[PDB]
């Protein structure tokens, strides 16, 4: 979960 | 301690998120009409300009909300107390598992009997012309209005939804969580405030609190049918794509 561990 | 919780969260999501339900309420009741194809394809020379079949149009336009939605609850998320304290594969399995169903309970906000509001209320897309959609497109969509019905019959305000999305996102249970203890705690301090909230915001409603609790697992219900829908569509649509943020998000779902 890249983008979503990118955004947080 | 948690006096200041409520004031937290609520500050949280009028300041992340660009939709909220007073903005929400006062333009439903002027955005451009998409009524039947021609009105589409003005919209999506009007409204949808930097966003091929139209269904697929649809579908692609409807995910790109989803992504700007999720980008929204990340930074929301960060800012309830105790989130950002978490171990961030904790906070990824719990934005994982929880966006969609926040996401639903919001987009109820922009929902009435007849349609919604698309490109930022700068639009409404009837009821009617979703429905005349091809399956499997036109099935991702009913349902919502289905749930967005009854969910609006509560008349919830910002303030209460506010606490709602937050209660939903610290989730105790979803799947792999590290720390279940923590997220647990943060989840009753939550759930204690809106309790309270709910109580003097409506305080005629005896039952607002245990019809909310049940909102949320019908909610959990609402994803994994559309979750079950966008994997059929991802499988027998050579047109339609996931964005791959959407992607990360339903691997592994069931
Ligand atoms: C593909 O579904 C999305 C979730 C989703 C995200 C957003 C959604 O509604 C957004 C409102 C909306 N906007 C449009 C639209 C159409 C053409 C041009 C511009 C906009 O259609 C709708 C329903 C809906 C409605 C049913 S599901 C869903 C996803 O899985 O990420």
């Amino acid at each position: 979960h890249q983008l979503l561990r990118y955004l947080l | 301690d948690l006096k200041s919780l409520a004031k937290r969260i609520y500050e949280a999501y009028l300041k992340n998120f660009n939709m909220n339900k007073v903005k929400a309420r006062v333009i439903l009741s002027p955005p451009f009409v998409i009524h039947d194809m021609e009105t589409l394809c003005m919209a999506e020379k009007t409204l949808v300009a930097k966003l091929k079949e139209a269904e697929v149009r649809i579908f692609h336009c409807c995910q790109c909300t989803s992504v700007e939605t999720v980008t929204e609850l990340t930074e929301f998320a960060k800012a309830i107390p105790g989130f950002a304290n978490l171990d961030l594969n904790d906070q990824v399995t719990l934005l994982k598992y929880g966006v969609y169903e926040a996401i639903f309970a919001m987009l109820s906000s922009v929902m009435n009997k007849d349609g919604m509001l698309v490109a930022y209320g700068n639009g409404f897309i009837t009821r009617e012309f979703l429905k005349s959609l091809r399956k499997p497109f036109c099935d991702i969509m009913e349902p919502k209005f289905d749930f967005a019905m009854k969910f609006n019959a509560l008349e919830l305000d910002d303030s209460d939804i506010s606490l709602f999305v937050a209660a939903i996102i610290c989730c105790g249970d979803r799947p792999g969580l590290l720390n279940v203890g923590h997220i647990e705690k943060m989840q009753e301090g939550i759930v204690h405030v809106l309790r309270l909230h709910l109580q003097s915001n409506h305080p005629d409603d005896i039952f607002l609190f245990p019809k909310l609790l049940q909102k949320m697992a019908d909610l959990r219900q609402l994803v994994t049918e559309h979750a079950q829908l966008v994997q059929i569509i991802k499988k027998t649509e050579s047109d339609a794509a996931l964005h791959p943020l959407l992607q990360e998000i339903y691997r592994d779902m069931y």
